């Protein structure tokens, strides 16, 4: 066949192209960082009315300051976010403080490229690439409020607001104009309530979207629908006023 | 590198099917034919010696019928050479199981190790499957008289009546038109040999073609026992259901 | 049928190994590079083209040294060579550490010559994209190899590879025929410098720069060393003189 | 010693061996589990392409891998028992370790990993099963229904069907269960079941067998004729009209 | 040591445990239960070193327990008893042994009949109608040697215990501030908790 | 380096063969032929010395061994093999055996260790099969003599007689016409030596025949004495001299 | 042809040539341009960094492996991580075990025996990614730049990455004018800036796209961002 | 070292001292052998000191790391259980640790667990344990009863502690006071021994042996 850590004549490596494509076919998520905090939207997509939607986990809680969103194979996050949990513990455990947003994002980017069948650098055991992208939010000290993009690449960013998953290429340039240095936690909540309505193939409720964010106040928390509900009325009477 | 000459013998096809598995099953149906029956009182294990001659030391010789336990044999169909090897771990693991517990290995217990281990060639290391199925016939304490069935996929299920090889088809349809709950040994002795005389590829059903046994509780006794017809013995119940 | 090139180890129908010989090629088309044979001494030189003024001058050194009194030149894949090289040099500590003596050249010569072999026998690893010239001055006189991709190496009087591989060969040979009685590590280190400015025609597109070094007897005590300054200039000097 | 990426991506981002891996539990036979207000019920049906087994030995279809939680499957056997087993194992593990059984969601959560694992570790195949686990979390009451696949992924659902023909009664289903008001009684619930294997059972008596379970480490798989009788009942509701 | 003992009458095989903890100088519990169930018919009293104790114990209860949910059966006490065996016997011989000793008592629901296993950190095993692990041998088997009767019933085993705990208390050094009666028999395992004073 | 060929070579094809074992049986089919044959009192193994060269000799060369003092081998198929084959047969058996009972195995057993050896060349990862068929031939106390054949599969069956390789199909007929379960040791030499002429082109003497018996106890072939239990080894290779005289009254 | 060749780096084609090896340099010239010039008394770095939205940040071209050394990177960044990463472990080795700085020339001879491993087993891949190291020791500053191929050279500068060229152009130019801004880092670190324009085109070297480090005699590599270069563009 | 934990009516009392030594030689004066593993967890800590609070420190982060994967906060039986295990996989290594494990979950209610080196496990309702533990035992055993007001139980788990600091050569410093409720535990200070006792003699009228 051809290895699984080739080289396409164009310089990249086939395997995590094709690992980014799974990715555009997958969920919606949307983050949007505000001076008061990081808000993480997602698109439950539920295969079948008896579907209990909120079995449905695509927000998760790595540590009381930081939070994440995946989309893609999100059975291939399991283990990333178990790495991203064990090395914020960790890092508490050795150092007896809080880990660094950016150094969390840089850790689990480091198993990314941990792939082949035999590649010559340390022990990479691990058949093929991760098919799943993650936003991490969180907050510390030293950067405040962040927003990490980690990609199956390597590579990750941090973005004011990033949106990935099957609607992100429309709901991104939607951010583009939306997004400024003094939006609200508020704002950016409705923000993301409404490039999830648009994107989305199904009418977004409080059962098949989900809102989440990290303030250094109360840190990670994850909307019960109830108060994602009203978010979501609110949002419609703001729409419907003009 | 390797890669170039890996059959990856392990894969799903695109329709969700086993490659190596089927191949070794299409083996499998060219092998003399296997038949195990459960009557009340007794199982029957019969089958067909593939390849015979003049010269064939016929009293020396075992092809499909192995003794695993004292309460527990299988008959077999495909690689020999492969069957064995499976046995081999197969008597082993009976042993084990009386080692550590002080009691005869269950029937099914023992069935189903071999199934996990047929399984796993089905599942990683890029090795071939045996080209095996087995039609085990046992008694226990438990469940008594019991047949079982196993193949290369590893999957293994239970049997009023079976075979395994060739003309499956063709025995199930005989053995499922004349099988009776409350059949006798003796009964199903003769419905086994009445069915591979009919699905035989040869010429007639000779004694010199065939591998008989009968796992029965002699009544003069209250245990129970496992025989391996002898080529004479095999002649004689040959006559008597006549088949001369 | 054909793609007997695709895998290292393989055997063409004709008896090759394409892989092989593809190395060589990778050679060819590299810098040019000789080894003279003096009489008590060999001298080593090599072609540098100044890919651009850029390059610090008299900075990326070609030529290495294993252990004390070996010297390495090699045409073709650069790092190749390096990493044969590192093999010389831990084959050759580990000899002294055991004998004591400092590793006899013929015996270093199959040292790196058994490594290189060793790369044409698996399809899981490439072979060597260089030739090298090395030798020294050991128990019993100076020595000058050549060791080819495919793991092959002879003694030579002279040896040259690389692009203008040729021009130096024809002009080794002339020098051996004009000299029975031998030359001097002296006069090989300025017919070498001569011997590499007209090797360098065949690449008279991109302007040089030339590197020689010595294991003399006489001139360095058995210890292999860089020709530098004053005696390096006047061989410049007697071979930019002769290239008119 | 053997490690090829089996499992790997193609072009427009998929992983066909995990693909080829649902279709294989496409093959497989159909299995139900919708669960009451106050237990859950699982239903299987059984082949035919060959008739003269002996029930009683042949391995079933609804496992237990503790005292409070079952397991059902559509797909490979062979590779169901691997899964059975690593569930089992853990079960006693996670009592030995955390001094309490295991939840119906954790067990859940073990399994769809060891899936999730094998389709993205060297040398090995995915495995050709998704599951059905219910049951009850300890000292709780609220029933618990969940399903596990392939590629690794899981969640829990009102009811759900997987394996042949899952399409048509997942259909039957998606039209015949109210959340609002859940199969209130044992019986009641297991008439649903019934009624929905029947869908794709093509009159099969001895081919549809049930398996009850209530809190408290309460399951049982009822007899022949306890089924027998559903399908009785339920024929006639057709008639009657 | 802990006091071990075991008693098989007619119809059910009963077992008594001290139930002091004594760390040094202090007795830390009063209540312990030196008991694991390995299956709704046999149970299993422990003794020995402060960690390999209840380690091996419940190591031995989740094998069970994982054979009778793999089996849907559950395994004759003397099965039981020689897995214990094994896994003693192993042990032993290993980097570090586990310094534990046994009594299984358990009611085979197939012979329908009781009995006793009393099994050494050796991996020694024997099958007796009485025993017991450490000193309480020495002031109890005479006892029974005495007073045991193969058909006793299940009382008057209760009785014969409750001979044997005096004694024990009388002559013994040590406070092992009484014992835990647990009952095995064709109906399960139940714990006699009126002994403090039957 | 490092083998990385840790899969199967010998696969199963869509029609349910296994190709490389049909292959090997094919290379088996084109090598020299050799036969068996079992008497009331012994067993006779042979085979053609094919010399590939006036200049080489036949002698410094065995296609019959001795596996233990009561077990005799031959083949036909790639002389290689078999040589490696041999080595490991005659190790297996006591590593496997002599060493735990102190006493040779039984020729089934002995028989059933090397198939089991070819059986895994035919699965195991980075092999070929082994492209021979073997004729073991021995003596046991509680089995007594007896004949059997070894494939590259791994199968492995009792012949009262019966020949492999080039002409087997021949030799085998010809068997089946003279053999009988009344046959002394003398008689199956004579019969082999008969069977054995058909196949064979040129010369026919001593010197182009390899042929060896399991037969009685040889204390003369011991080596030493004062061992009543200790009788001598039931194998014997015959000497060029030995057939000569025996094709005389051919 | 090429399609034969080029499945893995354990393969030659019929001219010598490694494709996989090629296809891996490609990444580099794909990757965002950076300069690297030296002085006798200072070497220096200027990179341009690339960001994916403008709601992105600039991506980080500039790497510390220890207070004498340093580099830049062009490619893949994870693999100048594990690169770089690995170069800091062999300057803190020759520390911890000689009380010695890890000469920039050997620090190269490392990286160039690094790489090539990969380029001659089964299973390896080459690092896709182009480094410009420079450093101080005790022969003075020094430029190095790395190709994934394991060919490392000593340079007075040089740039890699898309455009290069231009930049290159100009310090080959330029040479005898840089190589003697001894004494005065902001006048070496103009001419890097200058360099390092002459491969723009999309854009203009802003404030929070230029990037910019510097290690000499009296200095310990460090690096500029934002508002610290400012007064450079 | 005195440690001690109790379980009554309003819950369960901590109390421990704050001596540590190497030998004869007080150390320091200042230690604090209460872990709060968490707003509801809490370990006392006697024996070597780096193994208690090395290990103990380590139990936190077990605990963390359970709670971020089952939602839900760790039991006190689970969270005693990972330290004896963990400490058993070094029985015989030499880690010397006298520990207990106090904690108040909705569903095991106020609970202690003991926990040593030697993998011994167990739990109860009063449990002392240090080099002073007999002299705590004294005074505790004799005036406990479950319906002590969380008055009270403070003040006799401070007065037991106080008994052993007096008693015990290697025990002393100060006392440190713990209550545990299901929203938590609640700190309840540090009671320097030195003046304590005075106080308690005036006050009490015990310690009369003493003079002063
Ligand atoms: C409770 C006292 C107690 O329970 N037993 C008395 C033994 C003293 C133990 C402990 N003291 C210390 O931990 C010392 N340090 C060391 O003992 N270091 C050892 C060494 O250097 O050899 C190593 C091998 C552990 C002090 C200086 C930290 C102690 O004070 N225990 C108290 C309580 C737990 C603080």
């Amino acid at each position: 066949d051809r290895g699984v850590s080739t080289f396409s004549p164009e310089g990249r490596l086939f395997q995590v192209e094709y690992s980014l494509e799974a990715i555009k076919l997958g969920s919606t998520a949307i983050g949007i960082a505000t001076k008061e905090g990081v808000v993480l939207g997602v698109e439950k997509r539920a295969t079948s009315p008896l579907l209990e939607s909120d079995s449905i986990e695509k927000i998760v809680e790595i540590d009381r300051h930081i939070g994440c969103a995946m989309s893609g194979l999100t059975a291939d996050a399991r283990s990333m976010i178990e790495h991203a949990r064990t090395a914020a513990v960790t890092h508490n455990l050795y150092y007896d403080e809080d880990i660094n947003v950016e150094s969390l994002t840089q850790s689990v980017c480091d198993l990314a490229l941990r792939f082949g069948e035999g590649a010559s650098g340390e022990e990479r055991l691990m058949s093929r690439p991760f098919g799943v992208a993650l936003l991490i939010a969180g907050h510390d000290a030293d950067d405040g409020y962040q927003l990490f993009h980690a990609e199956p690449s390597g590579t990750f960013y941090r973005y004011n607001a990033k949106a990935i998953g099957s609607g992100s290429e429309g709901a991104q340039a939607e951010l583009l104009n939306e997004w400024h240095s003094s939006l609200t936690l508020k704002e950016a909540e409705l923000l993301v309530l409404k490039i999830l309505k648009q994107v989305m193939e199904e009418k977004l409720d409080e059962n098949n979207a989900q809102l989440s964010c990290i303030t250094k106040q109360d840190g990670f928390k994850i909307y019960d629908n109830e108060k994602t509900a009203e978010l979501i009325k609110e949002l419609k009477e703001k729409e419907a006023a003009e | 590198g390797s890669r170039r000459y890996d059959s990856r013998t392990t894969i799903f096809s695109p329709e969700g099917r086993l490659y190596q598995v089927e191949y070794a099953l299409e083996s499998i149906s060219h092998a003399g034919t296997a038949i195990g029956i459960m009557a009340s009182d007794g199982i029957v294990l019969a089958a067909e010696r593939k390849v015979t001659s003049t010269l064939l030391e016929q009293d020396t010789s075992t092809e499909k019928l192995y003794k695993l336990n004292d309460k527990i044999a299988v008959a077999v169909a495909g690689l020999t050479a492969d069957a064995e090897i499976l046995i081999n771990t197969a008597r082993i693991h009976a042993q084990n199981y009386l080692k550590t517990y002080n009691e005869d290995i269950p029937v099914e217990i023992l069935v189903r190790r071999l199934s996990d281990i047929k399984q796993g060639y089905t599942q990683h290391g890029g090795l071939r499957p045996f080209g095996v199925s087995f039609i085990y016939a046992g008694y226990d304490d438990r469940y008594g008289y019991q047949l079982y069935t196993s193949n290369p996929s590893g999957n293994y299920t239970g049997w009023k009546a079976i075979s395994v090889g060739a003309n499956t088809s063709a025995a199930q349809t005989l053995l499922q038109m004349d099988y009776k709950d409350d059949m006798k040994v003796d009964d199903a002795i003769e419905l086994a040999l009445k069915t591979l005389s009919k699905t035989t590829d040869s010429s007639a059903l000779t004694y010199d073609r065939l591998e008989f046994a009968t796992i029965r509780k002699g009544a003069n006794d209250g245990e129970v026992y496992q025989k391996i017809f002898k080529p004479q013995e095999i002649k004689d119940i040959l006559v008597k259901t006549g088949i001369t | 049928g054909t793609g007997y090139d695709l895998s290292n180890s393989v055997f063409s129908p004709d008896g090759r190994n394409f892989q092989v010989e593809y190395a060589v090629k990778a050679v060819e088309n590299g810098t040019t590079s000789i080894g003279i044979k003096c009489n008590d001494g060999v001298v080593f030189a090599v072609e540098k083209l100044i890919t651009s003024k850029l390059l610090v001058p008299q900075k990326n050194v070609k030529i290495q040294v294993v252990d004390r009194h070996i010297g390495c030149v090699y045409s073709g894949l650069i790092p190749d060579g390096r990493h044969l090289v590192n093999r010389g040099r831990e084959e050759a500590a580990s000899f002294k550490k055991l004998y004591k003596t400092p590793i006899p050249i013929p015996a270093f010569a199959d040292r790196l010559g058994q490594y290189v072999q060793a790369h044409t026998l698996y399809n899981s690893v490439r072979p060597f994209g260089v030739s090298t010239i090395f030798g020294g001055v050991d128990k019993n006189g100076a020595h000058l190899y050549m060791l080819e991709p495919s793991g092959s190496y002879w003694g030579y009087k002279g040896a040259a590879t690389g692009k203008g591989r040729q021009s130096a060969k024809a002009e080794l040979e002339k020098l051996v025929d004009h000299h029975p009685e031998g030359l001097s590590a002296r006069e090989a280190v300025k017919q070498a410098a001569k011997i590499i400015y007209l090797a360098h025609e065949d690449n008279k597109e991109k302007d040089f720069e030339l590197e020689i070094s010595w294991c003399s007897l006489s001139e360095t005590n058995g210890l292999h060393k860089f020709v530098k300054g004053d005696l390096l200039q006047e061989a410049i000097d007697f071979a930019q003189k002769e290239i008119n | 010693g053997y490690d090829r990426a089996l499992s790997i991506f193609s072009p427009d981002g998929h992983i066909f061996q995990v693909e080829y891996a649902l279709e294989a539990v496409k093959r497989g036979t159909c299995a139900v589990g919708v669960k009451g207000k106050n237990c859950v019920v699982l239903g299987c049906e059984r082949r035919s392409t060959l008739k003269l087994q002996d029930t009683r030995i042949t391995p079933s279809k609804v496992s237990k891998i503790d005292s409070h939680v079952v397991l059902s499957f559509s797909g490979l056997n062979a590779d169901s028992r691997i899964l059975i087993e690593k569930a089992r194992v853990e079960a006693q593990s996670h009592r030995l370790t955390l001094e309490d059984p295991v939840t119906v969601e954790y067990l859940t959560r073990y399994v769809a990993g060891v899936q999730q694992r094998y389709t993205q570790s060297g040398g090995v195949r995915p495995f050709g099963v998704s599951t059905l686990i219910a049951g009850f979390d300890p000292r709780d009451d609220e029933p618990k229904l969940y399903q596990t696949e392939p590629s690794g992924i899981y969640s829990s659902w009102s009811a759900q069907t997987i394996g042949r023909n899952s399409k048509t009664v997942r259909e039957f289903l998606e039209k015949n269960y109210d959340r609002k008001e859940p199969p209130a009684t044992v019986e009641e619930c297991v008439k649903l079941t019934v009624r929905s294997l029947l869908e794709v059972v093509q009159t099969g008596a001895k081919n549809i067998e049930i398996t009850v379970v209530k809190p408290d480490s309460d399951i049982v798989a009822l007899s022949s004729e306890e089924i027998n009788q559903y399908v009785t009942q339920i024929e006639q509701e057709k008639q009657e009209q | 040591m802990d006091i071990i003992l075991g008693i098989r009458v007619q119809d059910s095989v009963i077992l008594a445990s001290s139930k002091a903890v004594t760390r040094g100088i202090s007795v830390l519990k009063d209540s312990d239960d030196k008991t694991r169930q390995l299956s709704p018919h046999t149970l299993m009293s422990f003794a020995g070193e402060a960690g390999d104790t209840v380690q091996f114990a419940e190591y031995i209860q989740a094998n069970i327990q994982l054979y009778s949910i793999r089996e849907d059966y559950e395994l004759s006490p003397q099965a039981v008893s020689s897995f214990v065996r094994q896994e003693l016997a192993k042990s032993i011989r290993s980097r570090r042994p586990y310094q534990v000793n046994v009594l299984i008592g358990g009611y085979d629901k197939k012979k329908n009949k009781p009995e006793l296993y009393q099994i050494d950190y050796l991996g020694t095993k024997v099958e007796l109608p009485y025993g017991a692990h450490g000193y309480s041998g020495f002031y109890t088997f005479s006892l029974l040697d005495h007073h045991y009767r193969p058909d006793m019933t299940t009382e008057e085993g209760l009785d014969l215990l409750k001979l044997c705990v005096q004694e024990l208390e009388k002559r013994m050094p040590m406070d092992f501030k009484g014992v835990i009666v647990k009952i095995v028999d064709k109906d399960g395992i139940r714990q006699v908790d009126d002994f403090q004073a039957q | 380096m490092t083998d990385r060929y840790s899969f199967s070579l010998t696969t199963f094809s869509p029609s349910g063969k296994l190709g490389q074992i049909d292959y090997a049986l094919t290379a088996v089919k084109q090598g020299v032929t050799s036969l068996g044959i079992k008497a009331t009192n012994g067993v006779v193994i042979a085979t053609e010395k094919k010399s590939s060269s006036p200049l080489a000799m036949s002698e410094t060369l065995s296609k019959v061994s001795l596996l233990t003092p009561d077990i005799g081998a031959v083949y036909s198929g790639m002389g290689p093999d078999y040589r490696v084959l041999v080595d490991k047969s005659r190790k297996v058996a006591h590593t496997s055996y002599k060493r735990i009972y102190g006493e040779y195995p039984p020729t089934k057993l002995l028989v059933s260790e090397v198939a089991k050896i070819m059986q895994e060349a035919t699965q195991s990862g980075g092999v070929r099969p082994f492209g021979v068929s073997l004729l073991i031939a021995g003596h046991d106390e509680f089995n007594g003599f007896s004949l059997y054949q070894v494939d590259p599969s791994g199968s492995y069956f009792p012949w009262k007689a019966t020949a492999i390789g080039k002409g087997s199909v021949a030799a085998k007929t010809f068997l089946e016409k003279r053999w009988n379960d009344e046959l002394e040791l003398e008689d199956a030499i004579h019969i082999a030596l008969l069977t054995l002429k058909e196949s064979v082109e040129g010369e026919f003497n001593g010197d182009t025949i390899e042929l060896a018996i399991i037969g009685d106890e040889n204390p003369d072939l011991l080596g030493y004495t004062g061992i009543p239990t200790d009788k001598g080894p039931r194998f014997r290779k015959l000497t060029s001299q030995e057939i000569n005289d025996r094709l005389e009254a051919l | 042809f090429r399609n034969n060749y080029d499945g893995d780096t354990v393969t030659f084609s019929p001219t010598g040539r490694l494709f996989q090896v090629e296809y891996a340099l490609e990444a580099i010239k794909q990757g965002s341009v950076t300069v690297g010039l030296r002085s006798n008394t200072h070497a220096v770095l200027v990179a341009l960094k690339r960001n994916a939205d403008e709601l992105s940040s600039y991506q980080k071209k500039i790497i510390k492996c220890d207070e004498h050394m340093g580099l830049s990177l062009a490619g893949l960044a994870p693999d100048a991580r594990v690169l770089s990463n690995y170069l800091r472990q062999q300057c803190n080795y020759s520390s911890l075990v000689f009380n010695r700085k890890l000469a920039v020339e050997r620090a190269g001879h490392l990286l160039c025996d690094k790489a090539q491993k990969n380029t001659q087993s089964y299973g390896g891949r080459p690092y896709g990614v182009g480094l410009l190291i420079i450093g101080y020791d005790k022969s003075g500053a020094h430029l190095l730049e790395f190709q994934p191929s394991g060919n490392v050279t000593e340079l007075y500068g040089t740039a890699i990455g898309a455009r290069s060229q231009g930049a290159k152009t100009y310090l080959e130019r330029t040479l005898d004018t840089f190589i003697k801004i001894d004494g005065n880092p902001d006048e070496l670190i103009k001419a890097g800036v200058e360099a390092i324009s002459q491969s723009l085109r999309d854009e203009s070297l802003t404030v929070d796209n230029l990037s910019i480090a510097i290690v000499g005699k009296d200095t310990p590599f460090t690096i500029y961002d934002g508002e610290a270069v400012a007064k450079y563009i | 070292t005195t440690t001690l934990a109790f379980r009554f009516q309003g819950g369960i009392i901590v109390a421990v001292d704050s001596r540590a030594t190497a030998g004869n030689w007080v150390a320091s004066q200042t230690v604090k052998k209460v872990i709060e593993i968490n707003p509801f967890l809490l370990g006392t800590m006697a024996g070597g000191a780096a193994d208690c609070q090395f290990w103990e420190t380590w139990l936190g982060s077990q605990c963390r790391l359970h709670e971020l994967r089952e939602k839900e906060r760790i039991s006190v039986a689970a969270a005693s259980k990972i330290l004896s295990n963990l400490v058993y996989q070094y029985k015989g290594a030499g880690l010397s640790m006298g520990t207990m494990i106090c904690g108040y979950t909705r569903k095991e209610g106020p609970t202690i667990y003991y926990v040593d080196s030697d993998g011994t496990r167990l739990k109860g309702d009063i449990f002392c344990v240090g080099s002073g533990q007999t002299f705590a035992y004294g005074v505790l055993d004799s005036n406990y009863k479950w319906d002590l007001s969380v008055e009270d139980a403070l003040y006799l788990g401070k007065r037991s502690i106080l008994a052993a600091a007096h008693r015990d050569a290697y025990s002393g410093g100060s006392v440190n006071l713990y209550h545990v409720t299901e929203d938590g535990w609640i700190y309840h200070g540090n009671h320097d021994v030195g003046e304590l006792f005075w106080k308690v003699k005036e006050e009490e009228g015990s310690f009369n042996n003493v003079i002063g």
